[PDB]
């Protein structure tokens, strides 16, 4: 790594060697013997295999990661049962606080919806296993009925009608009510909501509102699905609407003076429409084909957003446009094929190269376009960051106040947005795609590829699984999301169960390039607390109260989950645990004379259960330790 | 340290006298004493005129042929002989555009003990026209390997258990026996 | 992409004066050139920051491409003689015959592979022959007077005629006489196709003709004939001499035969050239160099095209006190201790490098090969060029034969050359490292095993692969099916038996998917 070993002040003189001059400090020709130049240029020397690095890296054709997007989902509310028209311009960047040290992060309205002013139509009521059978026409005006028939069947229903349904919105239909008698409590009401859509019945979000329902008289704001359409339902055209009841459900309050029905009117309050943070460019023609192969063209906006029409390129064929696909690699290509290469972290394309083969003649891989045709380029994607997560959906310039509609609300956490890869960072990631080559097959890879499909997972270690019934074993995947000291020390728990999201995640890019025919699992380790108990004699001349804060923690140290163990990292998946190399924790902690016995108890976090005094300690292979608070007994003549 | 110092006895490709003016040329104490800076110039311009043999792993310097490894990742890992470093770094790139294939753990085998295993597996390719034929590959996956060491000292089994490790598809069980 | 910057102009190198210390006040007429003279700093400064294409060469050995070789083209040389008179090796092998040189080019030189020897060939028995009438023991129908009679007069497809040939030798062009006394119409000699052969050991081989007077015998003709290989002659009678079937084929419309064929009376056999196949190339001698440095690592070129692979085609002769030293050629270095003389050559151009020399830890200069000494004279007694493209020589150039060792005096080509290949080039091969690096070869996925039956049999229409299901065997097996291609015929039918696959494109399709399979995955092919 080291071409060089000299510097400034490694000096030679072995003008002695062939001639005669016998001063060690001369006024001048010392002078003339002190040559920096050879310093500036040993350092420039000892740069030269890291350059040749970056030169080869090319080579081998490897690239830069492109940035990627961060989406979020947003919701223009109205307040207002008005407005049959999409309401905010697409764009509209938001943000946050434009704080002079953090840069806020800019956004931008991606899509555009159009709702519907729909009235209530139809009012019905019914129970389960029971047709509707009831009034259905004067029940939007007069007819009280009580609702559900005051009784928590399983299955109970409730059409509603809505003239001109709405495929796609927030929904709030107003179904006023006589609330006497018992007051049930707005938190958790046993029931579930649904709306028909083309494929069937699917749950229905609810928001914000100042009434539990049945309890005082208001409305409900349903969250209406996509593929939400109309049918027939008596004199109107409504969008069907459910309302399934459950039981008390383990002591869920009910209610059997259920309140009854007093008028209708829909409000259809806003609609739903995602956004991504990353600017967009539309139309920016390339310039004009010739008929050469290999042919490479840039563009004007530098860190493209990565996605699967990355660039969507077009050529001008007798019939408007043809498009043009994106591969990774050209040698998948054919003699006929559409495909194209972009260089994203620089905003460069290239078509199809022409390579020469053992017979001299040629293999084009990849059709070129014809000579004299018009290259467009439909669109890009250019933003994307690490800082486009944005937090709790607080963007603060959410535009509470607006003068058209009342407000624009982004509650939910944007996911996404990778930054783009540092130069570095590639290079500790060539041999992945020099030694994988991608499509995962033996156990290393397991564990390489999990984390270039998720790199914000803690770790990953990879384990086969138990024996099939067939002869095989199916592969098993460990997950360790990354834990933050939630409670007063140790870890809380629960963190440590990847949210449905890391396992969909993982497993998905994993299954395309996986094994054929040959089961995938994933899933967390086998986990069990232990808490470390003893007796430790301080010294004569030092305060125990130290001493009882310092072995508990220190102790603690030893067992962590995410950074125990001796040498500092997450634990090697199969150590057993020993008093003994807790021993060796112990006797370093300051303050401490001796030590009298260490007793230890295996235990779950489901419970506060303690296991049998044991010294040592069973650990499975594909597991890890808890560790949990602990206390022991510091008796000496402490200060 | 690498101790990278000067080398006696050394010449160079561009002598500080050759670019000297003429007359100049004629002194005794300027050609001499300006010969004595090339000494500690001289083997900058060597590593210069020869930067393609500072790259063969077949070659190159002992400390480069590890970090050579880290180019294309031989698992350079545990070998403490500088021979047995040569052939791993020059044929890591081979094994992996077959790694995993038949051939793959035959040869990473036999790279890492000099001798060509005997392994049997539960796989096979055959062809048949008779429409909806059958596959008799074998009815249940097995690995084995199985190696012909001359003085199989009680540290080998170990040595291709890790080595076979790393090179089975992570799909089928597997069994060391060594001679 | 992101590559560091390495350069520091030569001007701000002087910038370092420091007249910081006493008694050193100059200016540009001062003894003080040894601050200017090591300029060279600007020069070392300037091929840091260069990567030639040395380089480029390492590190496409490193992740295993072999750059593609260069090959030559290969020719029929055919010899001309006038004088047959006996039997002697008149063709050294490797006998160089070259195209003429013109204003254009130096001439492209050829050179033999196979000896070729002239042979005083004569004649053995001739007997009257129609088709069904065996010779049954007859050689004396022309030695004798009179006259043998061509076919029976009356020709027809599977007719003979009965010719002999002393001392066969398989390279010769060989010339026969064929008097006829003409009789009826006459015919054009291209009217009737009289197909010449040989009845070799193998079998009849084919024969070409170079003349008019052949075949059709209006008039008495001379009829000349290369020599296809070796051949015994069906022994039978008392001549045990090489044999030449006049054999004829069906009358076509426009080419047709005509009854009563002339009546031979006199023949005469004689050779008159030579053919053999000749591989582009040449042989240089006594081409010096320079003279060597005398420091690790030197680089020579030769001004001429890529050596030709064979046996070492470069002998380097370095001058020293005992008279002329000769390097061997090695390929690769691997080990070569200082003791030894070795040196490399490149297959697809001039560059001849020499001993590398590296500084390894503790220095010591650990040396890899010997290294000529100062002021030594480095020449090339041994050369041996001919590849490239430029070997492609138009049909019937060749014509000048060198140093004029034999009788020959006439030698042309009759086919045009074969082809050679130009070696890839460095930036040529920079090209392919992207795309054959990353060429699947694994067949992981249910995509690749599909593509890659395409790869090995590309006129399959139709292949897809299926996993063998389970509650079967094999470890989770799996299925390909394939579908030969085929015309359903104009009547909108096709028989099932077309939809059999070959058996031999079922084998050339597994044979490729066995090497490329993953570890325990049986696999089985077969139509649906």
């Amino acid at each position: 790594q080291q071409f060089v070993d000299d510097a400034k002040r490694y000096i030679q003189q072995r003008a002695p060697e062939w001639t005669d001059h016998n001063v060690s400090d001369p006024g001048v020709t010392l002078v003339e013997t002190v040559a920096h130049m050879a310093d500036q240029i040993v350092y420039r020397l000892n740069r030269v295999p890291d350059k040749n690095h970056l030169a080869f890296l090319d080579l081998v054709g490897i690239t830069l990661f492109p940035p990627s997007a961060a989406r979020t989902d947003v919701t223009f509310w109205l307040s207002a049962p008005q407005e049959d028209a999409i309401l905010v311009p697409v764009g509209t960047e938001v943000a946050t606080l434009r704080t002079e040290r953090d840069e806020a992060v800019v956004f931008a309205t991606e899509q555009d919806l159009r709702i519907v002013p729909c009235t209530m139509g139809r009012l019905v009521t019914q129970v389960s296993g029971e047709a509707v059978s009831d009034r259905t026409t004067d029940l939007a005006e007069s007819k009280d009925v009580l609702c559900f028939a005051e009784a928590p069947n399983p299955g109970d229903c409730m059409l509603i009608g809505l003239s001109a349904a709405v495929p796609d919105c927030a929904l709030a239909l107003e179904l006023d009510s006589r609330v006497d008698g018992v007051g049930v409590d707005p938190r958790q009401p046993p029931l579930v909501w649904e709306a028909w859509t083309e494929d069937g019945w699917q749950s229905c979000e609810v928001d914000r509102d100042g009434t539990g329902g049945l309890n005082r008289p208001g409305d409900v704001v349903l969250h209406i699905p996509g593929g939400h359409v109309l049918s027939r339902n008596g004199g109107h055209e409504a969008g069907w609407i459910r309302c399934r009841v459950t039981e008390p459900l383990s002591g869920q309050p009910f209610y059997t003076t259920s309140p009854t029905i007093r008028s209708a009117e829909a409000y259809t309050i806003g609609g739903t429409t995602g956004s991504i943070h990353a600017e967009t460019v539309l139309d920016e023609p390339l310039g004009e084909s010739t008929g050469l192969p290999g042919q490479r063209l840039r563009l004007e906006h530098a860190p493209v957003v990565a996605g699967e029409p990355s660039v969507l390129l077009q050529t001008a064929a007798d019939d408007g446009w043809q498009d043009w696909q994106v591969v990774p690699h050209f040698s998948g290509s054919h003699p006929d094929d559409h495909h194209i290469t972009v260089d994203a972290t620089t905003g460069e394309i290239a078509f199809g190269p022409a390579v020469r083969e053992a017979d001299g003649t040629l293999r084009q891989y990849g059709a070129v376009p014809p000579k004299g045709a018009v290259i467009r380029a439909r669109r890009y994607r250019t933003g994307g960051g690490r800082a486009g997560n944005v937090a709790r959906g607080a963007v603060q310039v959410l535009r509470t106040s607006i003068p058209y509609v009342s407000e624009v609300v982004n509650r939910e956490a944007a996911l996404g947005g990778v930054d783009g890869e540092t130069i570095e960072e590639a290079k500790l990631r060539a041999p992945i795609t020099l030694r994988a080559q991608e499509r995962a097959v033996t156990l290393r890879d397991y564990e390489e590829l999990a984390r270039r499909a998720a790199p914000e997972t803690a770790r990953i270690t990879c384990l086969e699984g138990a024996e099939n019934e067939y002869g095989a074993h199916a592969v098993r995947v460990l997950v360790v999301p990354q834990a933050v000291p939630d409670p007063g020390g140790r870890l809380r728990f629960e963190q440590l169960v990847p949210g449905d999201a890391l396992l969909n995640r993982i497993t998905r890019h994993l299954d395309e390039r996986r094994l054929i025919g040959t089961r995938l699992a994933v899933g967390p380790p086998y986990y069990q607390g232990v808490t470390v108990v003893a007796t430790v004699h301080a010294f004569r001349d030092v305060d125990a109260d130290r001493v009882r804060r310092q072995t508990h923690d220190a102790l603690y140290r030893h067992l962590d989950p995410l950074t125990g163990g001796s040498d500092g990292k997450g634990w090697p998946f199969g150590r057993p645990v020993q008093t003994g190399e807790l021993f060796a924790v112990l006797q370093r902690v300051p303050g401490v004379e001796l030590v009298d016995e260490v007793v230890l108890h295996p235990a779950d976090p489901l419970t506060g259960k303690r296991g049998d005094p044991t010294n040592r300690i069973d650990l499975d292979a594909p597991a890890l330790v808890f560790s949990y608070d602990h206390r022991v007994r510091v008796i000496g003549d402490s200060a | 340290a690498s101790q990278r110092g000067s080398v006696d006895g050394l010449g160079s490709s561009l002598p500080i006298a050759s670019m000297l003016p003429a007359v100049f040329a004629d002194d005794d104490l300027a050609l001499r004493f300006v010969a004595g800076l090339d000494d500690v110039l001289a083997p900058i311009l060597n590593v210069l005129d020869c930067l393609d043999t500072y790259f063969d792993p077949a070659l190159t310097p002992a400390d480069f042929a590890q970090w050579l490894g880290t180019w294309v990742g031989a698992e350079t890992d545990g070998t403490e002989a500088e021979p047995m470093l040569r052939a791993a770094v020059a044929a890591a790139a081979r094994l992996h555009r077959v790694r995993g294939t038949l051939q793959g753990l035959s040869e990473t085998v036999r790279l890492a003990f000099g001798v060509a295993p005997e392994i049997t597996e539960s796989g096979g390719a055959t062809w048949n026209a008779r429409p909806l034929g059958p596959f008799p590959g074998r009815p249940r996956p097995q690995l084995h390997v199985a190696l012909r060491l001359p003085e199989p000292r009680p540290v080998d089994v170990h040595r291709l258990d890790a080595l076979v490790a790393a090179a089975r598809p992570a799909h089928m069980p597997y069994t060391v026996e060594v001679t």
